[PDB]
């Protein structure tokens, strides 16, 4: 009656799990609740994958493959070394793309060459690596932005012509929209349909990137003050998560206010018998800052203080109600 | 008999690069000529998407574009505006790292003012490293 | 080439310690010393390395200066387009090539023509000879 | 010419002619990143004039190879 | 016949223009008609489907327009990337003067894409370049067409040139058994359509 | 002739593409003219139930990329 | 509002009675420093934004802490 | 002047010494335009005599 079927390139790694990304987020539709399992390593491996500068050796290496010959040799050898000095200088802690070095050769022979239009077999090898760079010119970074950047307000772009009153008047702005083609139109219908299960998912793009974003940039938190107007019953928290994003810029929300909790409390904390934060006990028992994220955490961390310090608080967190007459520490069997 | 249709705005053209380049320049100084050119074909080519590359011979058509990107003030065009600032930051970003590779010695007083205001998680960041 | 440059180092009464010149020179028996792209772009890119360090350039100067030139493969086959060949001082309109003879140099970028036909015969008009001798132009 | 910081765009007119040491002394080369040079369908531009060319140009050969053929 | 000029729109044009007739479509039909963007928008003209390109959508005795037809190419490598990516890869790089197999590259990836392209040029240099979707394994058919010089256009009967081997039409089959009766009709009068119109 | 659950399988496509061919076509009625259609006519989630020898196959067909 | 209201839509879906008085409590805990009044707007604008909505979810009932000072 | 590579005078130190003195100014001055590339700097910035410069830190 039943059955249950187990059945089934770092360049493309990237690429790849992108593409099938992109069609899975384009708003093709959510089979299951199983999804948001598929998410996080896809997503965690790319971030942390993007990050990864073993990519641009394999993106130095294919377009430079099948492009190899046509080229002209001066400006080439010249790149095809330093290509192998982005190789012997990975995984150093300072390595950023070399392009306006590789650039600035091609204008070397564009120096001598350019002026001429003696240039097509040129134009595709004075093109080609500018391309290279055009993927990485500002590094993995400045694009790994933008391309989350563009995909988020593809998102948008879609689905802000798609709802701007009520959706039938509406859908004769978009039948305008593309007035001479519908195909267009027909991935446009398509995309919408299962907003509310993409609208959960819109954050799953911010939410490792906003993880470590607490001072990103402007050009961005331009695009991302266009999220608080966000309009609607259904993205009204995440309308509102552009709020979240706002506010973490103070007060942030991964391991690093793990590491705050952590380097306020060993700091703040005396560490002998006396152990005296009882001004920053009842700032925890009236902190604006919520501290039991990471403090239950610690109560049972591997520091005999920590465990005594952040416990009693705890404690004193928890009974803020009742009255305490007496508290000590015991440290028993051992 | 249309030459000067065609000069006016290729004289405007070829000075909104050279003025854009000397402000890449400004960014960073130690630039050469050569290789601003580049970067700006590219990121001429780039913002616009690779497609919109082949403007780039028309005088006139880039005169109207390029002040938009430079002009439209916090936008989504300023994009130059915030890749300029890399370079310069690169560049700085360069003198920093160098200094003390050239003189070691400056780094721990330099250290313990540059440290001096940061977030505290900041100042955890560093105690893991 | 019709340069030749050498650096020199040599003691010297008011350099004991020793000092560097740069000297070039034309030869006038190679082009009566006229400049060709190669004595140009010795000459400068000597200089170049000179300057560097901030030391003298001297420059011994006979010569007739840049290089001048025709392209030869258009020489011995460019005819004249005469308003009259049987009498050529009613004038030339234009240079050209028979076809046949075009079809030759056409693959070699020497000039450039258009085919026509022109007085009953064919002709390909010469509008830029470009010339595979290199460095006798602009 | 070689302190130029701007865009340098230079165009002969018509029936004029510049040659040898004014062509020299205008080129673009200098500065590459400023300088451009345009012409007119009437224009002209070489290292010599015609008689200097000429002179080189109009040894025996020429008049005689020109009509022989 | 084929190659060589039996797709250089010139030779009837020159003839033409001389008086001498070519047995083939005029110069102006030809180029209009033999070349893939050309004819696409003749075919759109005409409203007869094709598959997605950088010139759906396009139409206008008949010429295609510089502005109409320069939707439908890649002036330059730049200008392909950025075509592959909408309709989504597998995309084909076709020179539009190619005949028989001639000037086309499958691309897998942007990666590959940029010498796919200079593969074309240098297979095919003067020629302009676009890139198409690469439809899923179908049937590839071909109806023949007849027309004269007043307006009569008809068909006759299809040939499948689904069946091919690198790149190579292997197998053909007259008649197309595969088609429904009644898509047999419609399909039928839009090749007559083309001709005619 | 298949093995079972690539049957099951390839069935689930068999019957999903016939199911798919009449949410395909009933895009191509409502656009074409211009009706605005409800969104979940197109069909990627597609039931098939199919019984060989009794026992029945249970399928779920979801479209999930094109 | 919206997480509960999905979880509440899961309520509604898994089994309906027609629902009444519908309450939604939340106790802010920490302390700052407002008027009452513009906050009485402010949760003017917060309730009213949704309107049917509330009438779907037959919400009749709500109630905030806040400590102010 | 003449001796060089010799024994330098008092003020010798001291010009090396605003020309070292107006290095350090620099970066204390390139952190006030950018200060976020002071933090990052710190692990670049302590290649030297590393373990007591980090721990100096510590103790402010």
């Amino acid at each position: 009656h039943t059955g249950s079927l187990p059945r089934i390139k770092l360049h493309r790694v990237f690429h790849y799990v992108l593409d099938n990304l992109v069609n899975v987020m384009n708003g093709y539709c959510l089979p299951d609740p199983f999804f948001s399992s598929k998410v996080k390593d896809w997503v965690e491996r790319l971030m942390k994958t993007l990050r990864d500068p073993s990519l641009p050796l394999l993106e130095l290496q294919d377009i430079m493959t099948s492009v190899s010959g046509r080229i002209p040799p001066n400006v080439e050898k010249s790149i095809k070394k330093e290509m192998a000095q982005y190789a012997s200088n990975i995984t150093s802690v300072l390595c950023q793309f070399p392009s306006q070095q590789i650039a600035n050769i091609l204008d070397s022979h564009a120096a001598t060459l350019n002026r001429k239009s003696e240039r097509e077999v040129f134009f595709m090898n004075t093109q080609s690596i500018v391309q290279l760079v055009q993927r990485y010119r500002s590094g993995i970074r400045g694009h790994m932005k933008a391309v989350v950047m563009d995909l988020l307000r593809q998102y948008l772009r879609v689905e802000t012509q798609f709802q701007n009153g009520h959706y039938d008047k509406c859908v004769f702005a978009l039948r305008e929209e593309n007035k001479s083609d519908m195909n267009t139109v027909l991935n446009y219908i398509f995309s919408h349909a299962q907003v509310t299960k993409k609208n959960l998912l819109v954050t799953m793009l911010i939410d490792q990137l906003c993880g470590r974003d607490p001072t990103l940039t402007d050009e961005l938190l331009n695009i991302l003050t266009e999220l608080t107007q966000l309009s609607k019953t259904t993205n009204a928290k995440v309308a509102l998560r552009a709020r979240q994003v706002l506010i973490a810029s103070h007060l942030p929300s991964y391991e690093l206010r793990h590491n705050q909790v952590e380097s306020i409390f060993l700091s703040a904390i005396d560490m002998y018998g006396h152990q005296f934060c009882i001004e920053n006990l009842q700032k925890l028992i009236l902190s604006e800052t919520s501290i039991f994220d990471v403090l239950p955490n610690f109560f049972y961390h591997s520091n005999q203080v920590v465990r005594m310090a952040a416990l009693e608080v705890y404690v004193r967190r928890a009974y803020i109600a009742y009255e305490l007459n007496s508290v000590q520490h015991r440290q028993l069997k051992d | 008999k249309t030459s000067r249709t065609f000069f006016y705005w290729r004289l405007r053209r070829l000075l909104l690069e050279d003025l854009v380049k000397k402000k890449i320049h400004n960014a960073n100084p130690e630039l050469t000529d050569g290789q601003i050119q580049a970067m700006l074909r590219r990121w001429f080519v780039e913002v616009e998407g690779t497609v919109k590359a082949y403007v780039w011979d028309n005088n006139k058509d880039l005169a109207e574009w390029l002040e938009k990107q430079l002009t439209e003030e916090d936008g989504v065009h300023s994009v130059i505006e915030e890749n300029i600032k890399c370079i310069s930051r690169d560049y700085v970003l360069k003198q920093i790292r160098s200094l003390v590779q050239a003189n070691p010695e400056v780094a721990m007083d330099s250290i313990i003012h540059m440290t001096q205001h940061i977030s505290p998680t900041q100042r955890a960041e560093v105690i893991r490293i | 080439i019709g340069m030749v440059a050498w650096k020199m180092t040599f003691k010297s009464p008011e350099y004991p310690e020793g000092r560097d010149i740069i000297v070039i020179g034309n030869d006038i028996t190679y082009r009566i010393g006229s400049f060709g792209p190669q004595e140009d772009l010795l000459f400068l890119r000597a200089s170049e390395l000179a300057r560097a360090e901030g030391i003298p350039r001297i420059y011994v100067s006979a010569n007739s200066g840049a290089r001048i030139g025709l392209a030869e493969e258009i020489r011995h086959m460019f005819h004249v387009a005469w308003v009259d060949p049987e009498d050529p001082y009613k004038g030339y309109r234009y240079l050209y090539l028979t076809p046949q003879d075009y079809k030759r140099v056409s693959a070699l970028n020497s000039v450039h023509c258009e085919h026509v036909e022109d007085e009953g015969e064919s002709r390909y008009k010469i509008t830029d000879i470009i010339g595979k001798e290199e460095g006798i132009g602009p | 010419l070689r302190e130029c910081c701007q865009p340098v765009l230079v165009y002969i007119p018509p029936q004029a002619e510049l040659r040898g040491g004014s062509w020299v002394v205008i080129d673009s080369s200098i500065n590459p990143r400023h300088m451009e040079m345009y012409a007119d369908r009437e224009s002209r531009g070489s290292v010599l004039e015609p008689e200097g060319t000429v002179e080189i140009k109009f040894r025996r050969k020429d008049l005689v190879k020109t009509m022989r053929r | 016949g084929w190659g060589h000029a039996s797709e250089n729109p010139k030779l009837p044009e020159l003839l033409l223009k001389n008086g001498i007739a070519f047995m083939g479509p005029p110069s102006q039909a030809m180029w209009a008609l033999g070349d893939k963007i050309a004819s696409s928008i003749v075919a759109q003209t005409a409203g007869i489907p094709t598959l997605p390109w950088s010139g759906s959508g396009l139409r206008v005795i008949l010429n295609v327009p510089q502005e109409l037809y320069e939707k439908g190419y890649v002036k330059d490598v730049d200008d392909g990337l950025q075509a592959a990516e909408e309709v989504g890869y597998p995309v084909m790089i076709k020179a539009s003067e190619g005949g028989g197999g001639k000037g086309i590259r499958k691309v897998n990836n942007a990666d590959d894409f940029p010498n796919l392209f200079r593969q074309v040029q240098a297979e095919v240099p003067g020629s302009p370049i676009f890139v198409m979707r690469l439809a899923k394994q179908s049937r590839h058919l071909e109806v023949q067409i007849l027309a004269d010089q007043y307006g009569n256009a008809i068909s006759l009967f299809g040939r499948d040139c689904s069946v091919q081997r690198r790149h190579q039409k292997i197998i053909e089959e007259a008649p197309a058994t595969i088609a429904t009766p009644a898509v047999f009709e419609h399909m039928e009068q839009c090749a007559v359509k083309l001709a005619k119109m | 002739r298949p093995d079972t659950m690539l049957g099951v399988v390839c069935g689930a496509l068999h019957v999903a593409d016939v199911s798919l061919r009449n949410s395909v076509s009933n895009f191509l009625h409502s656009l074409e003219r211009g009706q605005v259609l409800p969104a979940h006519t197109l069909l990627n989630t597609v039931d098939v139930e199919l019984i060989y020898e009794g026992v029945k196959y249970v399928l779920k067909v979801t479209r999930q990329s094109p | 509002l919206l997480e509960a209201m999905d979880e509440l839509e899961v309520a509604f879906n898994n089994t309906n009675v027609r629902t009444d008085c519908n309450h939604i409590f939340l106790n802010f805990v920490p302390t700052v420093i407002m008027d009452p009044s513009k906050i009485e707007e402010s949760v003017r604008s917060m309730v009213m934004r949704y309107g049917s909505r509330l009438w779907k979810l037959r919400v009749l009932q709500a109630e905030l802490k806040i400590n102010i000072r």
